[PDB]
RNA sequence: UGGGAGAGGGUGGUGGAAUUCCCGGAGUAGCGGUGAAAUGCGCAGAUACCGGGAGGAACGCCGAUGGCGAAGGCAGCCACCUGGUCCACCCGUGACGCUGAGGCGCGAAAGCGUGGGGAGCAAACCGGAUUAGAUACCCGGGUAGUCCACGCCCUAAACG
RNA sequence: CCGAGGGUAGGGCCCGUGACUGGGGCGAAGUCGUAACAAGGUAGCUGUACCGGAAGGUGCGGCUGGA
RNA sequence: GCGGGGUGGAGCAGCCUGGUAGCUCGUCGGGCUCAUAACCCGAAGGUCGUCGGUUCAAAUCCGGCCCCCGCAACCA
RNA sequence: GAGCUAGCCCUGGCCAGGGUGAAGCUGGGGUGAGACCCAGUGGAGGCCCGAACCGGUGGGGGAUGCAAACCCCUCGGAUGA
RNA sequence: GAAUGCCGGCAUGAGUAACGAUAAAGAGGGUGAGAAUCCCUCUCGCCGUAAGCCCAAGGGUUCCUACGCAAUGGUCGUCAGCGUAGGGUUAGGCGGGACCUAAGGUGAAGCCGAAAGGCGUAGCCGAAGGGCAGCCGGUUAAUAUUCCGGCCCUUCCCGCAGGUGCGAUGGGGGGACGCUCUAGGCUAGGGGGACCGGAGCCAUGGACGAGCCCGGCCAGAAGCGCAGGGUGGGAGGUAGGCAAAUCCGCCUCCCAACAAGCUCUGCGUGGUGGGGAAGCCCGGGUGACAACCCCCCGAAGCCAGGGAGCCAAGAAAAGCCUCUAAGCACAACCUGCGGGAACCCGUACCGCAAACCGACACAGGUGGGCGGGUGCAAGAGCACUCAGGCGCGCGGGAGAACCCUCGCCAAGGAACUCUGCAAGUUGGCCCCGUAACUUCGGGAGAAGGGGUGCUCCCUGGGGUGAUGAGCCCCGGGGAGCCGCAGUGAACAGGCUCUGGCGACUGUUUACCAAAAACACAGCUCUCUGCGAACUCGUAAGAGGAGGUAUAGGGAGCGACGCUUGCCCGGUGCCGGAAGGUCAAGGGGAGGGGUGCAAGCCCCGAACCGAAGCCCCGGUGAACGGCGGCCGUAACUAUAACGGUCCUAAGGUAGCGAAAUUCCUUGUCGGGUAAGUUCCGACCUGCACGAAAAGCGUAACGACCGGAGCGCUGUCUCGGCGAGGGACCCGGUGAAAUUGAACUGGCCGUGAAGAUGCGGCCUACCCGUGGCAGGACGAAAAGACCCCGUGGAGCUUUACUGCAGCC
RNA sequence: CGAUGUCGGCUCGUCGCAUCCUGGGGCUGAAGAAGGUCCCAAGGGUUGGGCUGUUCGCCCAUUAAAGCGGCACGCGAGCUG
């Protein structure tokens, strides 16, 4: 049947993207945390 | 009048539509229409704030002239009478001798080719706009400003009217469509005659789908819900109210008066409404 | 051809009396109602009186034993549209007449549908009395309805 | 081929009968009231509507075969 | 299983707060009427479901027995 | 977190074929004029039958499955809310 | 040594289940260490509104070639979407950007919020919508509207010529619109040809034929032809389109108006350039100087901004045209010609799937376009089949039980069962015919019947043409032939009578309920006078609504019909400038502390003092509620009637053993041989009843009852047959479970149901196919029940707060 | 209670005997036939339907008879639901 993951490059970049994170207080804290942990990627990969 | 149908489907049995007798133009004036923004009953937060709305036919908004003292002394000819999907009343097209073109709501008995005018000096003829104080007591009137120059706010619905009952100082007394007796300022404009398309209330939608065309989504009873949703929710099998009938938000809905008591306009309402 | 009387019919308008309600004023101990009373209304200011406003319905005197219409029926006043009818004149047509099973139309009230309207009145209904009882007569309330528009119903002591 | 008629399917009219039900007629001395005939004790009758154990009552209009 | 009841012939007061049984109808005698009803004047009739106790005293307060209506009997 | 799902907003797209035959219009009859009747024309509809499409009624299978909801037979809607 | 402990390792079940659609395989040749599995050939089967082809998401080198086979591939592997390496994606015209706006997002001005932030007109962003210039062939192992060839085109810059009042982010026009139906003319596509081109072919009885088989076009500027779209011309006035305006709008006047003209598209033709089959030789070459013609069918596509009807009344903005404003008129713009200039990103390959979403090379899910032919009434349905693509990545045998999917069945025909569940039956089209009832539509496909193939003859109407021939499409009337049977295969209703419920089409518990539930038109009550009520928000601001009482919110009821009675004492809501109580505050009789005092400080009664409550009314389609006992009629029985207690008032109409009735399978009637169900009645209604509506109701229903006909493997009662498994052999090889085990019956015993204890009986050791009685078998720390001063959702006249409102 | 699936049907039986039938007896208010009642006897037999989920029961048509109980109200790693 139809499952829950339905990949969409525009959807992905607009929702979890770097610029969407940077605009919001909670989003900036996300970036701050993933940088603190040493995450190699701060943001989901997407070919745009 | 009202058009019936033969019962050739279960719904055509009761469905009635307008005769559209008085309509003379089938498409609007391009310069006078702007796009209507459908809300679905959602405010700027995007929350439903008026329930059960959305999904109706697309409409264009016809810009209506509710001032009219805009162009005092400049007569206009009635070019056409048109369908307006944004209101119950029909609308009439005015070509002013100015060359300006405007929409007003069409009063009853208004006829295409006739002449209408607005101003203190205007003739008491259906389709003419005057400040209230210059209109003879007793004549029926519509599109009434509530306050000077603020726009026609009263009696715009199909078939409605207000009647002038008398005067007091800078104020006249109107009997509104509701039967309320109210003081409205003398310099408030109004159009003489009543709004047309009085047969509008005789319309039987006929099937669920017609409500759906009008953008009205199905209304689900409080009694059909669960306690988390509504005071009338829950109960094993059907239940009576079991409390004074209430809204989803819990306030009483059978007789609880709701107009603010200390309202400034209370000084101007003589007698609360009719039936 | 010329004339006459009339609440004949339809439409639109319009006048004053009365009732009810509302607002103001003045004023206080009851009003109302009956056979007698009670219910009811009234010191939260009623009734009675004066001014103001709204609304509906019916048209006093003229008015008659009168008039008109085929009947049912039609009554303030004005205008418009329309029916019947009588008289005169002795002008025209030349029996073109009478009646009429069917059909068609009209048809008081009550009643019914949709929409208005709603003062007074008032089935149902409530209450107060009477009464052995009183699902009545009498009294105080009161909803349809009575009024308007459109469409039904098609009845009668529709009787001379 | 037609064909008595047999058979299948569906209709129409009539007749008898049916738990129960509806009023009607009748029936020497039942119960409740007293509607009508005298102004019958609220004049009656009436078409219609609503109501009531019952006759009836009331509304609206009509008739006199009442005053 | 828990609650309220039993009192002239019928339907109900009085019990709670111990002493003293009352109301409407019915019934009996008398009146009015030609007569009956209605109406009017008078009267009779309970010994309080029973037994047991508390008390100077029990319709009444307390207990059992007899009956009369009622509410209840749920989880599977 | 509304890339599932629920509702709404904007902009696009899709619905084989067949069937039934409303209003209207035309002609005719009818009448004082009407209502109205008849035929043709017409092509309405949360109309009918049925693919795509959207479903998920009954049964059977499957049940460490092909699948953490599937498969077969049947069945609902299919110009509309 | 235990914690259903934690991490790891290794066992058991076990050579067991399985190896992923039952579309299917066989042989020959080749490669190689090795071949059912790779390559080639032939033969067979499968899809063909796809299982073929193109595009878009998404994926990201998976593409092509060489060399490989440890692992990945459910087996094998020499093969591969796998390993290593090399190569491969070419644009002014295709898509997106250097253009436009939609929702929405953002946001100069401005508003609001403790902070973070929320909002917000313009403007900006935002596309699969608007706008815009490329078609055909060739070429590579792999790219192509991109490279190449032919023929076309766009914008920008500069120049020359001509022309003009040039000039815009401003004005105006246009862009610019729905649904259903649909005309004319074309094209895409397709069928036929006795015509044209073509290798060949004559078989096995016949045919050297008007035989068979193959093919018969594509693109194309200007001009031209056909079909359509768009569009009036002139003049005068002018105050309107926030400046101006000759434009647009409005008024007047002359001319022409299904025309014409001007214009713009489509199709046709068109210089030119391409392509070009079968077959036969080795993707290629030949065919071949290939031919490239006529007739018919014909779109849902094109002309398109076409037309008609309808109501629910159907984006915006730029490109573009016109008007003018500063400006500037040696400029500028328009037109024609010329030269120059023209950037960034994508482009491989998969793409209904083995490369996307599903942990898998997973029977599931995934938007758009093309989708051939014949026949069956039509069609994207069904069967076959073209092009193209496949046989689904374990096989070989055997021919048990049993399981699944399937076929048939004597006599009977629902006797099966909770139930005809399931499976039969019926089944398309044409014709005849079709009941109660009804809201006149319907009920209707009612029911029930007849016809259906092929051949010959006669004939009627239409389309295209030409009015004829031909081809094509509707038909009608004779006469015949064959079979068991002519919608001969496949696709394709069983029907009826009668109840309950819901009017209806719809909607729902994704993944155990589709229903009588929700919704629904419709009815009523109620609130709301607009800065509305109401809703979201601390607010600003929004929705309501650019609406205005014929409107908007809330509630109940639920098409329609006939109806909806009585109670206002309690609660609710509404009305009530009296009275009563009532907080802060006002008031300050009167005390108190301190000080030597002036003073400072403190308490403080009467009385004035809102809403709310009390109190007086109203109010039922507001919350709700609508009695008991005793007696009475000339047979009995019953009680129209009466008595009395209580109530705020005692249930009206209509219904009733009911989706409601306990007693209960009530009783009577119907149907049956027999009826706890069903239908019709009765009425002591345990415990119906009037908008939590009452009683009916045509039509509708994958709803739930009862019955009959039809027909059946449901059954009496089973039998046989088919394939996929089960079985056997080669290959690969799990699982939950498992204290250890050397794990028998009876009667006892035992924590009360013993393989394990006692006594007795029985029993050589080990497997395989089977069946399920036991191992209180497995699975899940019972979801019932209780316990915990455990938790959560929900209610209220529980408590106590808070929002909100007064 | 770190689970012993719970009615009825179906399928499959097996056992008890307080025996429904069949066989053998005594007593009889046993004439015969047919019954009544008790004793012995478990080898075999013990039907098909209507109604209801039903077990049971009633009913229809039969029959030699239409037994009653146990087996976790026998039997859901056997089916139904
Ligand atoms: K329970
Ligand atoms: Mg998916
Ligand atoms: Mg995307
Ligand atoms: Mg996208
Ligand atoms: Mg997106
Ligand atoms: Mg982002
Ligand atoms: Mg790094
Ligand atoms: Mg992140
Ligand atoms: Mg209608
Ligand atoms: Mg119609
Ligand atoms: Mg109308
Ligand atoms: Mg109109
Ligand atoms: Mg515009
Ligand atoms: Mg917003
Ligand atoms: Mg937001
Ligand atoms: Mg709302
Ligand atoms: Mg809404
Ligand atoms: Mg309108
Ligand atoms: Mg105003
Ligand atoms: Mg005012
Ligand atoms: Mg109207
Ligand atoms: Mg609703
Ligand atoms: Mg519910
Ligand atoms: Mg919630
Ligand atoms: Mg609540
Ligand atoms: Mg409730
Ligand atoms: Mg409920
Ligand atoms: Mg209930
Ligand atoms: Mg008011
Ligand atoms: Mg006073
Ligand atoms: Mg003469
Ligand atoms: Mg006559
Ligand atoms: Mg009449
Ligand atoms: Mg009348
Ligand atoms: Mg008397
Ligand atoms: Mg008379
Ligand atoms: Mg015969
Ligand atoms: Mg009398
Ligand atoms: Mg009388
Ligand atoms: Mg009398
Ligand atoms: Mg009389
Ligand atoms: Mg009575
Ligand atoms: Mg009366
Ligand atoms: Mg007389
Ligand atoms: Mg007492
Ligand atoms: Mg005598
Ligand atoms: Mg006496
Ligand atoms: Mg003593
Ligand atoms: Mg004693
Ligand atoms: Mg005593
Ligand atoms: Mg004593
Ligand atoms: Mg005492
Ligand atoms: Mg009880
Ligand atoms: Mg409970
Ligand atoms: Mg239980
Ligand atoms: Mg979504
Ligand atoms: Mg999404
Ligand atoms: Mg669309
Ligand atoms: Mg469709
Ligand atoms: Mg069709
Ligand atoms: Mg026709
Ligand atoms: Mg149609
Ligand atoms: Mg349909
Ligand atoms: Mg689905
Ligand atoms: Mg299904
Ligand atoms: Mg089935
Ligand atoms: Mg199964
Ligand atoms: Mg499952
Ligand atoms: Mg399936
Ligand atoms: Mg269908
Ligand atoms: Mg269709
Ligand atoms: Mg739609
Ligand atoms: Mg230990
Ligand atoms: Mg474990
Ligand atoms: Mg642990
Ligand atoms: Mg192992
Ligand atoms: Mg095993
Ligand atoms: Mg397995
Ligand atoms: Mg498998
Ligand atoms: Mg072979
Ligand atoms: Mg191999
Ligand atoms: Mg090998
Ligand atoms: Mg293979
Ligand atoms: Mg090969
Ligand atoms: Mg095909
Ligand atoms: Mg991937
Ligand atoms: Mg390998
Ligand atoms: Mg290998
Ligand atoms: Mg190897
Ligand atoms: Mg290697
Ligand atoms: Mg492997
Ligand atoms: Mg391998
Ligand atoms: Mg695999
Ligand atoms: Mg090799
Ligand atoms: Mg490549
Ligand atoms: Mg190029
Ligand atoms: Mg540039
Ligand atoms: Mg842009
Ligand atoms: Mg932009
Ligand atoms: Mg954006
Ligand atoms: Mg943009
Ligand atoms: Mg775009
Ligand atoms: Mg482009
Ligand atoms: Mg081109
Ligand atoms: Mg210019
Ligand atoms: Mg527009
Ligand atoms: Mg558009
Ligand atoms: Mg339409
Ligand atoms: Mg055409
Ligand atoms: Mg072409
Ligand atoms: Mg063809
Ligand atoms: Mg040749
Ligand atoms: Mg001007
Ligand atoms: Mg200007
Ligand atoms: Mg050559
Ligand atoms: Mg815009
Ligand atoms: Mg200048
Ligand atoms: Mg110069
Ligand atoms: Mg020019
Ligand atoms: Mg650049
Ligand atoms: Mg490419
Ligand atoms: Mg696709
Ligand atoms: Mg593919
Ligand atoms: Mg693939
Ligand atoms: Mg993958
Ligand atoms: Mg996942
Ligand atoms: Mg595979
Ligand atoms: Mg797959
Ligand atoms: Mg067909
Ligand atoms: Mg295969
Ligand atoms: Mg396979
Ligand atoms: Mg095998
Ligand atoms: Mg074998
Ligand atoms: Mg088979
Ligand atoms: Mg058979
Ligand atoms: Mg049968
Ligand atoms: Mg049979
Ligand atoms: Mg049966
Ligand atoms: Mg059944
Ligand atoms: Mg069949
Ligand atoms: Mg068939
Ligand atoms: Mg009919
Ligand atoms: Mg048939
Ligand atoms: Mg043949
Ligand atoms: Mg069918
Ligand atoms: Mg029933
Ligand atoms: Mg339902
Ligand atoms: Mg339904
Ligand atoms: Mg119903
Ligand atoms: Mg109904
Ligand atoms: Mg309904
Ligand atoms: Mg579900
Ligand atoms: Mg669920
Ligand atoms: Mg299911
Ligand atoms: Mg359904
Ligand atoms: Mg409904
Ligand atoms: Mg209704
Ligand atoms: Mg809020
Ligand atoms: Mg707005
Ligand atoms: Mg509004
Ligand atoms: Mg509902
Ligand atoms: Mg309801
Ligand atoms: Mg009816
Ligand atoms: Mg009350
Ligand atoms: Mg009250
Ligand atoms: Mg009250
Ligand atoms: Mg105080
Ligand atoms: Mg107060
Ligand atoms: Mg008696
Ligand atoms: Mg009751
Ligand atoms: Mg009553
Ligand atoms: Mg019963
Ligand atoms: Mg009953
Ligand atoms: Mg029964
Ligand atoms: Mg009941
Ligand atoms: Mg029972
Ligand atoms: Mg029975
Ligand atoms: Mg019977
Ligand atoms: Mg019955
Ligand atoms: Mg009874
Ligand atoms: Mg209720
Ligand atoms: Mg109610
Ligand atoms: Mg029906
Ligand atoms: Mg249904
Ligand atoms: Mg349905
Ligand atoms: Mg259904
Ligand atoms: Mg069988
Ligand atoms: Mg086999
Ligand atoms: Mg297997
Ligand atoms: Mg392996
Ligand atoms: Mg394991
Ligand atoms: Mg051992
Ligand atoms: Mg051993
Ligand atoms: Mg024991
Ligand atoms: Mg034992
Ligand atoms: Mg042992
Ligand atoms: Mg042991
Ligand atoms: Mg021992
Ligand atoms: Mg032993
Ligand atoms: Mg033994
Ligand atoms: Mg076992
Ligand atoms: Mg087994
Ligand atoms: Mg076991
Ligand atoms: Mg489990
Ligand atoms: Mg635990
Ligand atoms: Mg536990
Ligand atoms: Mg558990
Ligand atoms: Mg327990
Ligand atoms: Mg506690
Ligand atoms: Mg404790
Ligand atoms: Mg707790
Ligand atoms: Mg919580
Ligand atoms: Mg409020
Ligand atoms: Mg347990
Ligand atoms: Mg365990
Ligand atoms: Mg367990
Ligand atoms: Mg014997
Ligand atoms: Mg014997
Ligand atoms: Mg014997
Ligand atoms: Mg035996
Ligand atoms: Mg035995
Ligand atoms: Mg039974
Ligand atoms: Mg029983
Ligand atoms: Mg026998
Ligand atoms: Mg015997
Ligand atoms: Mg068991
Ligand atoms: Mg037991
Ligand atoms: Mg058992
Ligand atoms: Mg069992
Ligand atoms: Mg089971
Ligand atoms: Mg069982
Ligand atoms: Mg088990
Ligand atoms: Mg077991």
């Amino acid at each position: 049947m139809k499952r829950t993951w339905q990949p969409n490059r525009r959807k992905r970049a607009k929702t979890h993207g770097f610029r969407a994170r940077m605009r919001t207080p909670g989003g900036r804290k996300v970036l701050k945390r993933r940088r603190q942990k040493g995450r190699w990627r701060l943001t989901p990969a997407v070919r745009k | 009048a009202v058009k019936k149908f033969k019962p050739y489907t279960p719904s055509r049995r009761f469905m009635t539509v307008a005769d559209f007798s008085e309509i003379t133009k089938t498409e609007p004036e391009k310069s006078l229409v702007k796009p209507l923004k459908k809300t679905g009953g959602r405010n700027n937060q995007g929350r439903i704030t008026v329930r059960f709305r959305g999904g109706g036919h697309k409409r264009l908004y016809r810009i209506i002239d509710f001032k009219r003292w805009d162009k005092v002394g400049i007569p206009a000819k009635v070019a056409a009478i048109e369908y307006d999907p944004n209101r119950s009343a029909r609308i009439a097209l005015l070509h002013y001798v100015d060359g300006e073109k405007r929409y007003i709501i069409a009063p009853d008995g208004l006829q295409v080719g006739q002449q209408v005018v607005a101003g203190p000096d205007a003739p008491i003829q259906v389709g003419n706009a005057l400040p209230l104080r210059f209109i003879p007591v007793g004549t029926v009137v519509h599109a009434v400003e509530l306050e000077p120059k603020k726009g026609a706010k009263l009696a715009r619905a199909a078939g409605t009217s207000a009647q002038i009952q008398g005067r007091e100082g800078d104020y006249v007394i109107l009997r509104l469509p509701s039967g309320e007796l109210r003081k409205v300022h003398g310099e408030c404009y109004a159009t003489v005659g009543a709004v047309g398309n009085a047969d509008h209330k005789n319309i039987v939608l006929g099937k669920a789908g017609r409500s759906r065309w009008l953008g009205r989504r199905p209304h689900v009873r409080g009694a059909a819900m669960n306690p988390v949703d509504h005071p009338h929710g829950g109960g094993e099998g059907r239940a009576p109210r079991g409390r004074p009938p209430a809204s989803p938000w819990g306030w009483q809905t059978k007789g609880l008066k709701t107009r603010k008591r200390r309202k400034p306009s209370s000084r101007f309402i003589i007698a609360r409404r009719k039936k």
